[PDB]
């Protein structure tokens, strides 16, 4: 179809913009809350073999604190992304000095492609995302409390204040949907804010591992 | 504090569990000191405000002067402080108690 | 303060004094004047003794009654402006205006006259001319009266517009010469919607209003002044005004603007910061849609295409398109979209030439550019890619062919394309490419590299190269090749170089810091901004 | 219509040669990396 | 949750494994707390 697929693409783009905004990337206010109509008028409103065909809505976004740090967001057309597509995306990233990518696949990418993706990690950081997982933003769900990523300095301050080694904190695994949403790696501590019915507000900490 | 309460408590459930029964203590003080709640009293509202502010300092859960410790202490006693300020108001101490 | 009262029969202070001068008993005449000529109401006459009794003279409540009747008249006429038959009531308001044009000169009733003039949609021409003769009457008149005045007053309209244009130029030159050398905040950083919401642009949109002739005359004044001063900001102001009027849905102005589709598409491209293929084809169709006998419209088109925001967006789109061609390994002749973009940018460059020369036809574009110069840019990019592969494979190609230098130093098109390619490769923080193309940057055609816009853009791009600015040799080569070629001669180049030095003073080594401070010493014949920059650097360095 | 001479210039021949050499280097690099 | 006209904020799942897979570890903790509270206070009893 075309209309429902247009709605799906618009929702996915809005989710990706919200995700980039949460990670601190410089996202303009207009594109963050763009309704369906301006998306239709900007991209073509005919994704099925038309103007808003994929690899046209891929977005490059620069970090707000440092303009030299950026991220690609790619939308491969093939349902099952293989080694060739990830290799060509890596080659595209080669021409630029930015090594952060976000691939939005439509189905399970091949195991060899995942192996290459995790192999190129030390130099090229990139994450996969099924298009199903981007049709909603799980952060707005009422069961998900507030997540904030803390710098290394305040993590050290926390550890010094409570005089505890980092392995004594509660753990959060890297496969956690919120952890993948925020793009956090092992060895990084996340502050979590919850409304507590007994105290009023509770702040806990989780170590990525 | 009212906005914060309406954020933390949806569905309008005003029943909570807290350490000190402030209303019962107020009633006990009224009966002990023979208030006679019909004549004007001798209690400056600024005295009530200053007393509440200084009382909030003493009720400590997290001990320390670090900004992290300060924030943790403020969060730990947030609900009780809101309840105390909503009970020991300047108007209530002069119109109801 | 009381002139014009004599016309209607209401005696003013002049005749009152002239009469009491040769009257022995002013009391009886004053009484008959205040009672008979004044309020002929027995109720007020009966009220007078009580008000005497309170000790508050008749003066105070007489003034209060006069003021309240004035207010009641103005409010009643305000209601009248929207009640009753339109034409008959408009003629009644015109009658009130022609009665009160004698009393307009007395300020205690002047607000009545100005309010009536404001309410009436079309003031009679003689009244408008008499109001224009006096400054106070003109300023007190509302926006409707100003609109009625400006339609026939060419010189007055231009004179009223001129301070806003001067303010726009002042703020534009304050932005182009600002010390905030940051990537996220540059000359073109704000979105077009924000820029059209500025004080100058909004004031222009308000004052032009919904009048076709006023909008056309503003456009013509902008064209004449842009031709006279070669100041590219006036084309930007014209585009901003038209787009703001379109946003406010001024149909009478959008309809009479032939470039409405073209200017709207260009504004969309600037807002999205990339001219896509669809918008490029739309622009091509609009340019080719100008029928025979309407070549003058082309001139307007060219004026829109010379807009610095549009120029920047088109240049960036062309540079990225060329890089995409290299990624596709496509020869530049093979891309019709590239040719369309080159035609658009050449038209933008030649807008002024077409406007002055009056030959309303697109300038010819020599093909040696596309056939030879662009392959040099593609070859430089391929050499960069080859060096990167060799780094990944088990020195840097920096040789500069003579053809590329010749076309950069002789072709304005090639000059601009190479300059924006330099900006792009510098944004990548690529020192080697910058130093390879610096000999090309040594000499440029048309001195477009010496313009304020390009110098600001280059400073913003180089702001990311503090680590390379920590090297004395890199700074020396950069300043000698590009900056010292024009900074001693051109004030703007010197000012921008000093801005870059101030922003990057602590990274530069003390020897090169002293070299920049000494060789670029301000001259008395230059502007005071250079001396202020020198004083700022002297204060901050120690 | 603008006159576009199809004849290859030194610039275009150099661009084609660099294209081909970059192709060979990319293929060799990918062969090395794939191992 | 991806379906249109379906609230993606107040929609729960009553199953903790699936909530853990979809929403996270704090969301599953909150859902587990709510499920325990419901199953304990259904009879009318109260636990701190």
């Amino acid at each position: 179809d075309d209309e429902e697929e247009t709605y799906r693409l618009w929702k996915i783009r809005k989710t990706i913009m919200q995700l980039c905004h949460d990670r601190g990337y410089l996202v303009t206010q207009d594109e963050l809350d763009q309704t369906l109509e301006e998306f239709k008028a900007q991209f073509g409103d005919k994704p099925s073999e038309g103007r808003p065909r994929r690899t046209d809505l891929t977005v490059l976004v620069a970090h707000n604190d440092d303009p030299t740090d950026q991220m690609f967001v790619f939308f491969p057309e093939e349902p099952k992304v293989g080694i060739k597509t990830i290799k060509v995306y890596c080659q595209r990233m080669q021409e630029e000095n930015i090594t952060r990518a976000l691939i939005v696949v439509q189905q399970g990418m091949t195991p060899s492609a995942k192996q290459s993706l995790v192999d190129m990690a030390p130099k090229y950081i990139l994450e996969q995302f099924l298009q199903q997982e981007l049709l909603i933003n799980i952060t707005e769900h009422e069961l998900v409390p507030e997540h904030v990523v803390m710098t290394k300095e305040e993590v050290t301050e926390l550890l010094a204040r409570y005089k505890l080694r980092e392995n004594q904190l509660p753990r959060i695994q890297a496969g956690d949907p919120v952890a993948r949403y925020f793009g956090i790696k092992r060895g990084q501590v996340v502050k979590i804010i919850r409304p507590s019915e007994t105290a009023g507000r509770y702040i806990t900490y989780r170590l990525v591992q | 504090d009212r906005e914060v309460l309406r954020v933390i408590f949806p569905t309008g459930d005003s029943k909570v569990v807290l350490p000190c029964n402030l209303l019962r203590m107020i009633w006990n003080a009224q009966k002990i000191f023979h208030i006679n709640p019909r004549l004007p009293s001798d209690l400056h509202p600024i005295k009530v405000v200053e007393g509440v502010k200084e009382l909030s300092k003493k009720l400590v859960i997290v001990n320390g002067d670090d900004p992290l410790s300060r924030q943790a202490q403020e969060n730990a006693t947030l609900l009780f402080n809101i309840h105390l300020r909503s009970t020991l108001c300047s108007r209530r101490m002069a119109e109801e108690f | 303060m009381f002139a014009g009262l004599q016309d209607l029969g209401v005696a003013n202070g002049e005749d009152l004094k002239e009469t009491l001068t040769n009257c022995t008993e002013p009391l009886k005449a004053i009484e008959q004047f205040q009672t008979e000529n004044g309020v002929l109401l027995p109720s007020l006459q009966s009220a007078l003794p009580f008000l005497d009794l309170h000790g508050t003279p008749r003066l105070e409540f007489h003034q209060s009654v006069f003021d309240e009747l004035r207010d009641k008249l103005l409010e009643r006429v305000s209601a009248i402006a929207s009640e009753g038959k339109a034409e008959e009531r408009y003629k009644k308001l015109e009658d009130l205006l022609e009665k009160s044009f004698s009393l307009v000169k007395m300020p205690s009733l002047q607000p009545v006259v100005m309010c009536v003039m404001k309410h009436l949609p079309k003031v009679p021409e003689k009244k408008l001319k008499l109001v224009m003769a006096d400054k106070e009457l003109y300023r007190a008149c509302a926006v409707e009266v100003k609109r009625q005045i400006w339609q026939d007053n060419q010189a007055l309209f231009g004179d009223e517009v001129s301070p806003l244009l001067k303010q726009y130029i002042l703020e534009k030159e304050s932005a182009l010469f600002s010390t905030e050398l940051s990537v996220l905040h540059n000359f073109f950083s704000p979105s077009p919607k924000t820029r059209r919401q500025g004080e100058v642009v909004q004031r222009l949109t308000r004052m032009v209003g919904k009048n076709v002739k006023l909008y056309d005359m503003v456009l013509q004044f902008l064209r004449t002044l842009f031709l006279r001063t070669r100041n590219v900001h006036y084309c930007t102001l014209r585009a901003e005004l038209l787009m703001s009027l379109h946003d406010l849905d001024v149909g009478e102005i959008c309809t009479v603007d032939p470039c409405h589709k073209f200017t709207w598409c260009l504004d969309a491209c600037i807002r999205e910061r990339f001219v896509d293929s669809k918008r490029a084809r739309e622009l091509q169709g609009f340019l080719d849609g100008v029928k025979k006998g309407q070549e003058q419209v082309l001139g307007d088109l060219s004026m829109i295409l010379c807009d610095p925001f549009a120029i920047n967006t088109l240049a960036l789109s062309t540079v990225r398109h060329l890089q995409e061609l290299v990624g596709q390994e496509t020869l530049p002749r093979d891309s019709p979209d590239l040719l369309l973009l080159l035609r658009l940018l050449a038209l933008g460059q030649g807008a002024w030439d077409m406007i002055d020369s009056q030959v309303f036809k697109e300038p010819k574009m020599e093909v040696e550019l596309i056939t030879r110069f662009l392959p040099m840019l593609m070859s430089f990019l391929v050499d960069d890619y080859t060096f990167n592969v060799d780094q990944k494979l088990p020195s840097y190609p920096n040789t500069l062919p003579e053809s590329f230098t010749k076309f950069l130093q002789e072709q304005r098109m090639a000059c601009e394309v190479g300059l924006y390619y330099v900006l792009h490769i510098t944004k990548q923080r690529n020192k080697n490419a910058l130093l390879r193309l610096l000999p090309g940057l040594v000499e440029t055609f048309g001195d477009l590299a010496f313009g304020d816009i390009f110098l600001h853009l280059l400073t913003g791009n180089l702001a990311l190269l503090a680590d390379e600015f920590a090297l004395e040799d890199f700074c020396s080569s950069l300043f000698d090749g590009f900056f010292l070629t024009a900074s001693p001669r051109k004030e703007n180049v010197h000012r921008h170089a000093l801005r870059l030095l101030i922003h990057l003073h602590p990274r530069v080594a003390p020897s090169k810091l002293e070299a920049l401070q000494k060789a670029l010493e301000p001259t008395g014949q230059s502007g005071e901004a250079v001396k202020e920059l020198y004083s700022q650097l002297g204060e901050k360095l120690e | 219509m603008l006159v576009i001479p199809p004849g290859l210039s030194e610039e275009e021949e150099a661009l084609q040669k660099k294209f081909n050499k970059l192709k060979k280097k990319k293929k060799a690099l990918l062969a090395l990396k794939k191992q | 949750l991806s379906e249109k006209d379906v609230d993606p904020v107040r929609t729960t799942s009553n199953d903790i494994v699936e909530i853990f897979t979809v929403l996270g570890i704090e969301a599953v903790r909150k859902a587990l707390e709510r499920e325990l509270y419901h199953v304990i206070s259904f009879d009318g009893s109260y636990v701190n």
